[PDB]
């Protein structure tokens, strides 16, 4: 049989690459890890350095400190009992307040007010950690895309935990911490508002979902395919295309009657994936504030 | 017409069956043996799904479905009306899906790349197979598979998650999902960076990989790769149809009961099953 | 219905977005030609996109794309029929002369290079510190084609320093010269490297390197195409 580039043949291993320095602060990059032959058969096997600059920091301090939370509050449902707290880690959960607390941040501890002290250490850690993404980006001189895409996915999230609930009057509306527990506040979510499979947007975000799927077992495939023609080298494909880039577009375009470019290719990726959380994030925000039944309003409309 | 630099590729041969009875283009598309065979199987299930539509009696794309043959058919061929369509569409269905994989084969054939592409699609078709054909035989019935209707496919997806309490706890739905979503992680964070690099900050030059790679170190500490990233996005879109096709391969087959109950492998477990305290004590 | 408008603004979003990507990914290879290289009447109902520049780094200059459009270099083929759609077949090599599935593009005669400037792909012979970490080792095997013939033995592996990768594998033949074997058409095995697109005596074919260090894109693209060309123009074999 033939060779397929899922996995390498042989690994190479030579000097560590530290990086492009551009205008990034040295200060704050980290030495080199060590190499993980395990992971060199599937791509690089380099470990680190990383970046950790003041924002990065207080991002990961914000976000220990929210698992800290979360956790705390674990052991306090376990009673401390370490058996009963690996028996039910899955159905713990860290609810939201109450209704009769609406928006108020009174809430006792015990019955909500620690959620709010978890979602306060949740909030900070995400917009800090975006704000890093922008800044690597900046420091090296690249474009912004990876700070814009984030944005749309912490846009659902925004929409789910703390804009949608405010619209709705009260903090219960959020999602609670716990594996088991935002499952079923997901399927009663959907009850609620009568089946979300008649929310267009809902019905939108699968569409690019199942496209995201789609189109990166079409990209993945295709760039390994002309992978013997160094189709993986795309920026260069980009500035001067070679075969690889020729023969993956005629391959399309043989089949469906059109087709990408190598950089137009990425186009679409990035757009295919930021259009799930972006429509989803206004089928969530609509649910309840402007529709209460999806079915219904789908029927009349 | 043709792209600027087509032309030194269209060349004879590349089939697998026919010769060159087949090997022309139609337009951009490329026909070949299995492309006359999709046209076929494709206008034949297309004009029955239409004659579906006059008995329905619509014409109304959001109206019409065309549904499998009742429960009690089990296995059996039924009536045009009462699910026939439904079947013979269904094998016009997966024979366009198969002929259309065999063609992209040939094409890949003929511009000498590799095959990862029809590859990869026959996940696709594998799932669709999977509720189609391998669930409704295993489950002994085709009245078990999902209609064929834009909107009458959704109920039929609620209607079977809901025989089962909630989905969301099928375990190996729970892999899929996690595999699709990663998946659209990654495909978003892939298309970024590459954008990210040709198209650097106004007054620069465009970036190199190198480029790509320091800053997904710098963000997270490990740059997979570009050789890398395509290949992991082939496997997390793969997974998560293998994963797809084997939480439901198994429903109403190996499993019977309310999903959520799976999971007391691990909660009545013998002795911190009766400890008092916790959610379930 | 605010639910109402939101969708509606969305379809129309989502149709201005197509367009647009559309546009994007006709920044190559447009406007679509006839069969005999002129341009074509029908180009679509999408429009020919704006220009847009990429300035290159280490003064490789600049690129604007579209642009004029040219294949510069020679094509052996010949039309098959009047009227378009048929194939163009070869009217010598294909394999030596590059069409089909044997084609290369006419890529920049220069080596590709990294981030600081330095060329991207070199053989290890050359490069501090590379060396097999996992895997059988190629080196000292000997290649054998699909006729199952020694073509000649693995002297080195060629590298993609920056991704630590190996992508070519220097191939000594009989004359005592060597070629380059990309290594994603290769199969590594205990005792040897199996090349199942080329006969052992179609590696001397494969297009040589000026400079015994270094590769240039131009001719990646040729050994490349012509390897893979094998699959096609070698099987009979
Ligand atoms: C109500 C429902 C309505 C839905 C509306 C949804 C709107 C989505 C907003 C999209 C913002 C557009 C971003 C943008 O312009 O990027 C520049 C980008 C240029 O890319 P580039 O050259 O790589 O970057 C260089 C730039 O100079 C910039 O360089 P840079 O590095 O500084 O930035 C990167 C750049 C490139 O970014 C992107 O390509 C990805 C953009 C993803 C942004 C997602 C943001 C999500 C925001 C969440 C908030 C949700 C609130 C919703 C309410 O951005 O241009 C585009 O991406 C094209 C946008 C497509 C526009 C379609 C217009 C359709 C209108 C229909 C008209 C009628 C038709 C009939
Ligand atoms: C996999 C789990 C379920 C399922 C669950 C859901 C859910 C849940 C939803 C959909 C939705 C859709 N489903 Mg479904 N769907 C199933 C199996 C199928 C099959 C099939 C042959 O297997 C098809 C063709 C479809 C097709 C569709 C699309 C009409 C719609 C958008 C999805 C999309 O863009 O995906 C990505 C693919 C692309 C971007 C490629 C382009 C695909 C085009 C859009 C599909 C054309 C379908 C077409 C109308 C069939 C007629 C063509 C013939 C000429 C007659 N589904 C199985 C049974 N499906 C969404 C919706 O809004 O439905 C109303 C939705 O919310
Ligand atoms: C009974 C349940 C209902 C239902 C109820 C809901 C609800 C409720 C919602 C969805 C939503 C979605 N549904 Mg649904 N859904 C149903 C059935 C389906 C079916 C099907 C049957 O086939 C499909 C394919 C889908 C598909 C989808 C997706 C398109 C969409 C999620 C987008 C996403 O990627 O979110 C995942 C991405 C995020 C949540 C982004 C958040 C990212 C944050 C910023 C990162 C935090 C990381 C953190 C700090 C810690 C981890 C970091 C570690 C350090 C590494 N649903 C049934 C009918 N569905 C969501 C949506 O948008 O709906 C419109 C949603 O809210
Ligand atoms: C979008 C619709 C629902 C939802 C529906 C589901 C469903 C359905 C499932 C998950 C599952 C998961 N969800 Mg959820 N989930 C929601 C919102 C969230 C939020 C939040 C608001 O930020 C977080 C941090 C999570 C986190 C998680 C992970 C623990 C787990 C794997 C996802 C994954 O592959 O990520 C990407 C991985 C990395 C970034 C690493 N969900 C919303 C409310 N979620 C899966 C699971 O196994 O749950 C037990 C699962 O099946
Ligand atoms: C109330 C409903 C239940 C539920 C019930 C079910 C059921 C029932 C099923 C799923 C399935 C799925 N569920 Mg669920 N699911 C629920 C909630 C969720 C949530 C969430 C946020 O809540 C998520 C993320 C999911 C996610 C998923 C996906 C993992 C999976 C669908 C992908 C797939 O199979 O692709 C596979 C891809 C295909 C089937 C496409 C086939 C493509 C064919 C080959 C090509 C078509 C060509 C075309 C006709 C030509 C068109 C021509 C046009 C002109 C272009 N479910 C709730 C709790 N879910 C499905 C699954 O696993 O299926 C195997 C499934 O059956
Ligand atoms: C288009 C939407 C998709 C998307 C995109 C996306 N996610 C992103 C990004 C982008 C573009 C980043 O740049 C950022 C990242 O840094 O990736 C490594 C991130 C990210 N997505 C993450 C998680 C995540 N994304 C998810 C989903 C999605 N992300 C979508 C499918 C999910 C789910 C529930 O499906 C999860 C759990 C984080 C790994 C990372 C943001 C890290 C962060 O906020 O850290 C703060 C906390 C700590 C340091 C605590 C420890
Ligand atoms: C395995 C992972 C993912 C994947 C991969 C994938 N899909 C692929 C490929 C690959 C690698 C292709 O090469 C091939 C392609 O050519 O892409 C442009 C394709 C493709 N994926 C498609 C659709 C598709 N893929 C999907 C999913 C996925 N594809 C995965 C997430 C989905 C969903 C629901 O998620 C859909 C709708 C097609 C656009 C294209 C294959 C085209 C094809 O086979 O054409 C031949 C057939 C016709 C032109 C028509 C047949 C007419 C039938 C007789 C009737 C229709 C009956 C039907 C069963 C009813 C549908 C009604 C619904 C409302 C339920
Ligand atoms: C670097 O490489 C690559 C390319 O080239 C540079 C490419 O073009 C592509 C191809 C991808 C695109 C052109 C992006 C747009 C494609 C999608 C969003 C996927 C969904 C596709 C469709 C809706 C089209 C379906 C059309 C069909 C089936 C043909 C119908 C007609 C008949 C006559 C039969 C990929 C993946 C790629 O990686
Ligand atoms: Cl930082
Ligand atoms: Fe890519």
């Amino acid at each position: 049989a033939e060779y397929q580039n899922i996995f390498s043949q042989v690994q190479v291993r030579g000097p560590a690459d530290l990086g492009m320095t551009e205008d990034v602060n040295l200060a704050n990059r980290s030495g080199v890890g060590p190499f993980s032959t395990l992971l060199g058969w599937f791509g690089n096997a380099q470990l680190g350095p990383i970046y950790l600059g003041s924002l990065g920091v207080l991002s990961l301090f914000s976000g220990l400190m929210w698992f800290f939370t979360i956790g705390i509050w674990f052991w306090y449902q376990a009673g401390w009992n370490p058996a009963v707290f690996l028996r039910d880690l899955f159905f713990f959960s860290l609810e939201p307040p109450a209704p009769e607390y609406g928006l108020s941040f009174a809430a006792p501890l015990k019955e909500g007010g620690l959620w709010l002290i978890a979602s306060f250490f949740m909030f900070v850690a995400v917009w800090s950690w975006w704000g890093r993404t922008y800044l690597r980006a900046q420091a090296l001189g690249m474009g912004k895309h990876t700070a814009w895409a984030f944005l749309s996915a912490i846009w659902l999230w925004m929409v789910l935990g703390f804009i949608r609930p405010i619209l709705m009057g009260s903090w219960s509306e959020a999602v609670p911490y716990g594996i088991f527990s935002h499952l079923d506040w997901t399927n009663n979510f959907s009850l609620v508002h009568g089946n979300l499979f008649y929310n267009p947007f809902h019905g939108l975000s699968i569409a690019f979902l199942y496209g995201s799927a789609l189109l990166f077992a079409m990209h993945g495939a295709t760039i390994l395919a002309v992978s013997r023609f160094g189709g993986e080298r795309e920026l260069e494909q980009i500035a001067d295309r070679g075969t690889a880039a020729e023969r993956a577009a005629l391959f399309w375009r043989w089949t469906m009657g059109f087709n990408a470019t190598m950089e137009g290719i990425h186009r679409w990726a990035i757009w295919m994936a930021v259009l799930v959380t972006l429509t989803g994030g206004i089928g969530i925000l609509l649910s309840g504030t402007v529709v209460d039944n999806w079915y219904v309003w789908g029927q009349n409309h | 017409a043709l792209l600027s630099f087509e032309r030194k590729y269209r060349v004879p041969g590349g089939t697998l069956v026919g010769g060159n009875l087949f090997d022309f283009w139609v337009g951009p598309f490329y026909v070949g043996f299995f492309g006359v065979a999709t046209f076929f199987f494709a206008a034949l299930g297309i004009i029955l799904i239409a004659w579906s539509a006059v008995l329905q009696g619509t014409w109304n794309p959001q109206l019409i479905s065309v549904y499998p043959p009742a429960l009690e058919y089990g296995l059996g061929g039924a009536p045009l009306a009462k699910g026939g369509l439904w079947q013979i569409i269904t094998i016009c269905a997966t024979g366009a899906f198969v002929s259309w994989a065999l063609r992209e084969v040939e094409i890949c054939r003929k511009l000498g790349i590799g095959y990862h592409i029809p590859f990869a699609f026959a996940f696709a078709i594998l799932a669709y197979l999977t509720l189609v054909l391998f669930r409704p035989v295993m489950m002994g019935a085709w009245g078990y598979a999902f209609p064929y209707g834009i909107w009458t496919h959704l109920d039929w997806v609620s209607n079977t998650g809901y025989t089962y309490g909630n989905f969301h706890y099928n375990p190996a739905h729970m892999i899929a999902i996690s595999f699709f979503f990663t998946n659209a992680l990654a495909l978003a964070l892939h298309g970024a960076l590459v954008l990210s690099a040709a198209n650097p900050e106004k007054g620069k030059e465009m970036r190199t990989p190198d480029h790509e790679d320091t800053f997904f170190r710098d963000l997270v500490g490990y740059s997979i790769g570009t050789l890398g990233i395509h290949r992991l996005g082939l496997l997390l879109s793969l997974s998560a149809v293998f994963f797809s096709a084997l939480c439901m391969i198994i429903t109403g087959t190996i499993w019977f009961d309310q999903w959520v109950d799976w999971w007391q492998w691990w909660v009545k477990l013998p002795w911190w099953a009766n400890i008092p305290g916790g959610i379930n004590g | 219905d605010l639910a109402s408008l939101a969708i509606y603004s969305f379809w129309i979003f989502l149709a201005g977005l197509i367009y647009y990507l559309q546009t994007e990914n006709m920044r190559e290879g447009y406007p679509l030609e006839n069969e005999d290289g002129t341009p074509a009447a029908n180009q679509g109902p999408f429009p020919l996109p704006k220009p847009k520049t990429f300035i290159l780094p280490h003064g490789r200059g600049t690129l604007t794309v579209p642009g004029p459009e040219s294949e510069d270099r020679p094509i052996a083929l010949a039309r098959t029929a009047v009227s378009e759609g048929f194939p163009h077949a070869p009217t010598g090599d294909p394999m030596k002369d590059g069409v089909g599935p044997a084609s290369w593009v006419a890529r920049r005669d220069l080596p590709e290079l990294d981030g600081h400037g330095h060329n991207k792909i070199k053989p290890m012979k050359a490069a501090a510190g590379f060396h097999v970490s996992a895997g059988k080792n190629p080196i000292g095997l000997p290649v054998r084609g699909c006729d199952l013939e020694i073509a000649g033995k693995v002297v080195d592996i060629w590298v993609d320093i920056p991704e630590q990768m190996a992508r070519f594998l220097e191939v000594e033949l009989k004359d005592g010269s060597t070629r380059l074997l990309p290594m994603q058409m290769v199969k590594v095995q205990s005792n040897r490297v199996h090349v199942n697109a080329l006969s052992s005596d179609l590696f001397a074919g494969i297009p040589t390197i000026k400079s015994p260090t270094e590769v240039t894109l131009l001719e990646e693209d040729k050994i490349c195409g012509y390897v893979a060309g094998g699959l096609m123009y070698a099987a009979p074999k």
